[PDB]
RNA sequence: UCGUGCCCCGUGUGGCGAAAGGGAAGCCGGUUAAUAUUCCGGCACCUGGAUGUGGGUUUUGCGCGGCAACGCAACUGAACGCGGAGACGACGGCGGGGGCCCCGGGCAGAGUUCUCUUUUCUUCUUAACGGUCUAUCACCCUGGAAACAGUUUGUCUGGAGAU
RNA sequence: GCGUGCGGUUAACAACCAACUUAGAACUGGUACGGACAGGGGGAAUCUGACUGUCUAAUUAAAACAUAGCAUUGCG
C-alpha cells in the first residue's frame, strides 16, 4: 500500500526545507540507503558504512566508492579509458 | 582418475595436526559404520627434523634428525592432496581400522612409522615431505 | 585522525623497480570527505613490515594488491612516476616535486590529467582540477584513478545541525556572522 | 571452602601438616554429618549421611589432629 | 554457445552444482568437466584447478558471474562452480 | 523493609567504572556490590570472529590461568580460527606450487632463448 | 692468544597533567558515646620472591584424545615478529537474568471483634569466593534443496551448502 | 526404558494451568457520572520573519542575529 504520492523517503522532513530541496535530497537518500549486488560474491548485501565506503555483509569486503552510489559514472568511464590506454601501451 | 590412493602425500587442514604432511596408508572411499564418509588412514610427521648445517657435530646431527610421527583417521574434506607421492615398503598395512581401538597397537605402529620415516629421511630422498610447510 | 595521507618516501625500490603492498582497511577520516586506505608494504632492509596511509581511489578494496614503483603496471591504485604513464591518464595525489609524497588532486571526486610529456628536459604538463595547467618534474608520482567519494557536494546539507556537524570536526568558523550586521568598530562593513 | 567427595583424599588432607584443627557438625533435620578440616588456604568439608560408620570415621582420623563438636550456639 | 551446450547437459546429462559436490566429484574421479565462474574467489579457483589437474579433468572458465552460471544452469540460485559427470547428448566435452 | 541502597565507595557518579548490582545478605539486608566490567572475547586476527574455546576476561586475568585454557591445540591456536588457518594452509601450499611452476616455465623460456641465441 | 679486543641492533629521547576516563586483589556477621568493605570473628583473593613434596613428561626425548568444531590437572620455548584485549557514538523496539512490586497456602506473633471478617498486618534471609550441571550468537560433521525452503514484532538467510 | 520396519493426520480430542484487555445486554440512583484532581476556547482575515535555534545576566525576545539554499572574489 503506497502511503504518499510523491515525497517518498523525504516524507520524514514534513513541510520544511522547500519542495525542490526535498526532491533534490531524495535521490541521494534513495541511492545511499539502497542495497547493492556485490561484485565479489554476487549477493545483494553491499551497503554504505561511511561516505565513499561500501562494505558487503556476507564476504566482508570493503570497497572505496562514490559518496552516495557504489560507483560513479566518471570512474566507470575512467576504468574504460584506462583499459584502452593499457591495451595501447602493451600492444 | 582417482588420486587419493596409497602412497599419496596430503596436507592436513583441520584438527591438532593442521599443516602437517601425511601419506595415505589406506583409502576408505565408501566409509565405515564409525566414519560414514570418504576418509583415509594416514601416517604423518608431528615434529620435523631440524635444519642441519655443515659445522654441526655428529651427535648434534643425530639429535636434530629425529622425527616424531603420528597416525590418524582423517576425513577427505580435511585433507589437501598434493602431486607428490611417498612409496615406502615398510609402511604397507602399518595401520588398519582396529589399530586405533587399542593404545598399545598405536604405539607399535608409531614406532614402525618412525623407523621407516627416519630411514627415508637419512637416505636424503623426498626432502619436500620432511620439510615443514610455512604458513 | 591518526596519520597523514602520504605516499611512501621515494626510495630505491620505487626508483628502479616496484614494491607490492596489500590494502588492509578502507577507513573514514574525520574532517575529510574522502576515505583513506591503509596499505602494508615490506621493508626492503629489515624483517618488520611498514604500514602506510593513502588517499583511496575509487574501485580500491580490502585485500587488493597495489604496486608502487617505476615498473608498476597501469592499474587503478598503483603508484607510478608521471613519465611511466601515457597521455590522457588521470591520477591522484600528484607530487609537485619528486618526493613530497603528494600535493595535487586529493579531495573526493578529483584528479589530475596528464596532458603531455617533454622527455628532453624531463617535464610533464598536467591539468589541475581548477583547470590550471602546470609543469612538474617527470619523476613526480601519482596514484592511478579518481579519488573515492565523488559527488559529495550534490546532496544539500538541508539543516543548520548538519552544517554544524560538518564544520565541528573541520574547525572552520561556523556560524558565520555577516560584517554588515556588526558595529563599525567590529567590521569595516559594520553599520 | 571446598567439598571433598573422596574419603581417601579427606584422610590425606587430615594427615597434611598444615591441618590445624577439625570439627564435626551434626545436622539432624537433614540427617547428615559434616567433617570440616581447617588447612592453610582452604577449609575442606566432607558431607556424609549420619551413621555408625560416619561416627567411626573419627577413629580413622589422626589422633594428633584436634577434633571438636560444633555446639548449637556460636558464642562470641 | 556454451549456454546452449549447458542447457543440453541439464536436459539430458548429469551435473552437480556447487563447491562441495564438485570437490566430491573430483575426488571420486568420475567428473568429466569443471566449470568455474569468473567471480569465484581466487583461492577456491586455484584449489579447484589443482584438484582438476590431479584428477585430469578439463576446466572451463565461465566468463559470467555465479548468478549468470546459475541462470545458465536454469536454477534460481547462484553457482560458483559445477561439475559435468555425464555429457548426455551434448558435445560440450569435445572442445 | 528498607529497599533503597547507597554506593559503598566515594564515587557518586554512574560512570563505567562504578557498576553495581543488588544483593541480599544473610543478615536480611538489601545492599549493593561493586562489580568489574565484563570480559571481552578474544577475536581472530584475520577475520575478527570470536574465537571458540577461549574465556572472555579482563586482560590481566589471563595471567592467572594456565596455558591450555588460553589456547587451542592447533597452529595459530587462540590467535586465529580454524577456517582462517585452513585458508592459510591451502594458500601457502598453492602459492609455493605455483612458484615452482613459474620457475620451471622461466627456465624453459631461458633455455629456448639461449638455444635461439646460440 | 698478536690476550687489553670484537660483534649485534635502531626506536628514539625527559617530566607534569583525571579522588567522574583506563586500572591487580574482600565478602558476610558482630562490635563504639563517637570509626569501620579499615576494628573483632569466620571465610577468601591479588601481586612478587624462594624452594620443596605429590602428580605429569621422557629409553619413539619436549602429553594424549576427537573426522571436525575442540577437549583434558599439567604438557619446553630466547632473539626477532604477528595478533587480540585494554578500547569506546546516539536512538528504537524484542528476548534472558537479578532486585523491587503483586497473588495463594503454612507455622509463629500482633491488632480488630455491637455485628461481620477461616480476617488485616509482621518474620520466613543466604555474601564474596569456589565446584558441578546448564544457558541466544557462532562454529563443525552428514547430506544436497523449485512444488523453493527456513524464519523475526520488525524480511533476512541458503549450491560461497539451507532445512 | 532405547533402536528399526511399518501404519494415521477428526488430538477437529482430553487433562491441567493462567492473565489483562475489548465488545455486547439487562437492571438501577441521579440536581452532577473525566462528580475531587487533572485538563485545547474556537473561528474569519491582514501585516511580518521561511521553519527548529540564538542575544541585550539586572527596563527592549523582536520584522534583530544565525540558518540551509544562492551568488561573487582570491589562491596550484
Ligand atoms: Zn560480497
Ligand atoms: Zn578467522
Amino acid at each position: 500500500s503506497k502511503r504518499t504520492k510523491k515525497v517518498g523517503i523525504s516524507g520524514k522532513y514534513g513541510t520544511r526545507y522547500g519542495a525542490s530541496l526535498r526532491k533534490l535530497v531524495k535521490k541521494q537518500e534513495v541511492t545511499q540507503h539502497a542495497r547493492y549486488t556485490c561484485t565479489f560474491c554476487g549477493k545483494n548485501s553491499v551497503r554504505r558504512t561511511a561516505v565513499g565506503i561500501w562494505s558487503c555483509k556476507s564476504c566482508k569486503k570493503t570497497m572505496a566508492g562514490g559518496a552516495y552510489t557504489v560507483s560513479t559514472p566518471a570512474a566507470a568511464a575512467m576504468r574504460s579509458t584506462l583499459r584502452r590506454l593499457r591495451e595501447i601501451t602493451e600492444a | 582418475m582417482k588420486f587419493l590412493k596409497t602412497s599419496r602425500v596430503c596436507l592436513v587442514t583441520r584438527g591438532r595436526y593442521a599443516g602437517k604432511k601425511v601419506v595415505i596408508i589406506q583409502p576408505v572411499d565408501q566409509g565405515t559404520k564409525s566414519h560414514p564418509y570418504g576418509h583415509a588412514l594416514v601416517a604423518g610427521i608431528e615434529r620435523y627434523p631440524s635444519k642441519i648445517t655443515r659445522r654441526m657435530s655428529k651427535a648434534r646431527i643425530e639429535k636434530r634428525s629425529k622425527i616424531k610421527p603420528f597416525i590418524k583417521v582423517i576425513n577427505y574434506n580435511h585433507l589437501m592432496p598434493t602431486r607428490y607421492t611417498l612409496e615406502l615398503e615398510g609402511l604397507k598395512a602399518v595401520i588398519n581400522a582396529d589399530t586405533f581401538k587399542e593404545p598399545s597397537q598405536r604405539e607399535e605402529a608409531k614406532k614402525t612409522v618412525k623407523k621407516v620415516l627416519e630411514d627415508r629421511y637419512n637416505s636424503g630422498k623426498n626432502r619436500w615431505f620432511f620439510t615443514p610447510l610455512r604458513f | 585522525r591518526k596519520a597523514p595521507a602520504k605516499f611512501r618516501p621515494l626510495d630505491y625500490a620505487e626508483r628502479h623497480g616496484y614494491i607490492r603492498g596489500i590494502v588492509k582497511e578502507i577507513i573514514h577520516d574525520p574532517g575529510r570527505g574522502a576515505p583513506l586506505a591503509r596499505v602494508v608494504f615490506r621493508s626492503p632492509y629489515k624483517y618488520k613490515q611498514i604500514t602506510e596511509t593513502f588517499i583511496a581511489n575509487e574501485g580500491m578494496y580490502t585485500g587488493q594488491f597495489i604496486y608502487a614503483g617505476k615498473n608498476a603496471a597501469l592499474t587503478v591504485g598503483n603508484i607510478l612516476p608521471l613519465s611511466s604513464v601515457p597521455e590522457g591518464t588521470v591520477v591522484s595525489n600528484v607530487e609537485e616535486k619528486p618526493g613530497d609524497r603528494g600535493a595535487l588532486g586529493r579531495t573526493s571526486g578529483n584528479y589530475v590529467t596528464v596532458v603531455g610529456h617533454n622527455p628532453d628536459e624531463g617535464k610533464t604538463r598536467i591539468k589541475l582540477p581548477s583547470g590550471a595547467k602546470k609543469v612538474v618534474p617527470s619523476s613526480s608520482r601519482g596514484m592511478i584513478g579518481i579519488v573515492a567519494g565523488g559527488g559529495r557536494t550534490d546532496k544539500p546539507l538541508l539543516k543548520a545541525s548538519r552544517a554544524k556537524h560538518k564544520f565541528a570536526v573541520k574547525r572552520n568558523r561556523w556560524p558565520k556572522t555577516r560584517g554588515v550586521a556588526m558595529n563599525p568598530v567590529d567590521h569595516p562593513h559594520g553599520g | 571452602p571446598q567439598e571433598v567427595s573422596d574419603i581417601k583424599k579427606f584422610i590425606e588432607i587430615c594427615r597434611r601438616k598444615d591441618a590445624s584443627s577439625a570439627r564435626i557438625k551434626k545436622n539432624p533435620k537433614t540427617q547428615q554429618i559434616k567433617f570440616k578440616v581447617r588447612c592453610q588456604r582452604f577449609l575442606y568439608t566432607l558431607v556424609l549421611k549420619d551413621s555408625d560408620k560416619a561416627e567411626k570415621l573419627k577413629q580413622s582420623l589422626p589422633p594428633n589432629l584436634q577434633i571438636k563438636d560444633v555446639p548449637k550456639r556460636n558464642k562470641r | 554457445s556454451i549456454g546452449a551446450k549447458l542447457a543440453l547437459v541439464i536436459k539430458s546429462g548429469k551435473v552437480v552444482l556447487g563447491y562441495r559436490s564438485t570437490l566430491k566429484a573430483l575426488r571420486s574421479g568420475k567428473a568429466k568437466l569443471i566449470l568455474i565462474a569468473a567471480n569465484t574467489p581466487p583461492l577456491r579457483k586455484s584449489e579447484l584447478e589443482y584438484y582438476s589437474m590431479m584428477s585430469k579433468t578439463p576446466v572451463h572458465h565461465y566468463s559470467g558471474t555465479n548468478i549468470e552460471l546459475g541462470t545458465a544452469c536454469g536454477k534460481l540460485f547462484r553457482c560458483s562452480t559445477m561439475a559435468i559427470l555425464d555429457a548426455g547428448d551434448s558435445d560440450i566435452l569435445a572442445d | 523493609a528498607p529497599t533503597r541502597v547507597t554506593y559503598r565507595r566515594r564515587n557518586p557518579y554512574n560512570t563505567t567504572s562504578n557498576r553495581t548490582r543488588v544483593i541480599k545478605t544473610p543478615g536480611g539486608q538489601l545492599r549493593v556490590l561493586h562489580i568489574k566490567k565484563r570480559g571481552t572475547a578474544p577475536k581472530c586476527g584475520d577475520c575478527g570472529i570470536k574465537l571458540p574455546g577461549i574465556p572472555a576476561l579482563r586482560p590481566r586475568e589471563y595471567a592467572t590461568i594456565s596455558k591450555p585454557k588460553k589456547t587451542v591445540q592447533r597452529a595459530y591456536g587462540g590467535s586465529r580460527c580454524g577456517n582462517c588457518v585452513r585458508d592459510r594452509i591451502i594458500r601457502a601450499f598453492l602459492i609455493e606450487e605455483q612458484k615452482i611452476v613459474k620457475k620451471v616455465l622461466k627456465e624453459q623460456s631461458q633455455a629456448e632463448k639461449k638455444a635461439s641465441k646460440k
